[PDB]
């Protein structure tokens, strides 16, 4: 579904 | 909650009960955005506050597949006194709930060094909310592969890297 992500690393 | 808070908060390693992981994970699917948030906790006595949240059904690239686990700064009681942006690492865990002498237990562990640029990582009162960390840090197959989730409850440890500042032996 769909999302406000926060950031990320891999 | 001001007890939970009371109870976790002096020095920087917050260790964090999610409970009914099952249900919880149940609904996580029914509702995508379904976050835990954990207790509030600073980094050190009059230092920065900080918050972890978990979707155990993933967030963003880990939607669906992962565990997702992210901090975030807070607005703080003590923030005018502290350095910024926040740059202390941050060292994320899940913790495999093997007993430590019966088995040396396999956690699960990653390091990161904090974004300077991102919105969150500034002080408050500049202009996000949002938080930086793993949307990938378990999958679902992993997750239950060992003890990681015992007693239907999960544990996950968020710790400030802040070595000793000693003089010289």
């Amino acid at each position: 579904l769909r999302v406000a992500p926060q950031s990320s690393e891999f | 909650r001001e007890l939970e808070e009371l109870s976790v908060g002096s020095d920087g390693v917050l260790i964090w009960k999610i409970g009914s992981y099952g249900r919880r994970l149940q609904e996580a699917k029914a509702k995508p955005n379904l976050e835990c948030f954990s207790p509030a906790f600073y980094t050190h006595k009059y230092g920065y506050k900080l918050q972890v949240s978990a979707f155990l059904n993933g967030n963003g690239s880990g939607e669906g597949t992962h565990l997702s686990l992210y901090i975030r700064v807070l607005p703080g009681a003590f923030d005018n006194l502290l350095e910024w942006p926040f740059a202390r690492r941050v060292t994320f865990s899940l913790l495999d709930q093997s007993d430590p002498g019966l088995a040396k237990p396999q956690h699960v562990t990653e390091t990161f060094h904090p974004d300077p640029n991102w919105k969150n990582f500034q002080k408050p009162g500049t202009w996000s909310s949002l938080g930086f960390g793993y949307p990938k840090f378990i999958s679902h197959q992993d997750i239950r592969k060992r003890n990681y989730v015992r007693d239907d409850a999960v544990f996950i440890r968020a710790a400030v890297e802040l070595p000793r500042l000693e003089g010289l032996v």
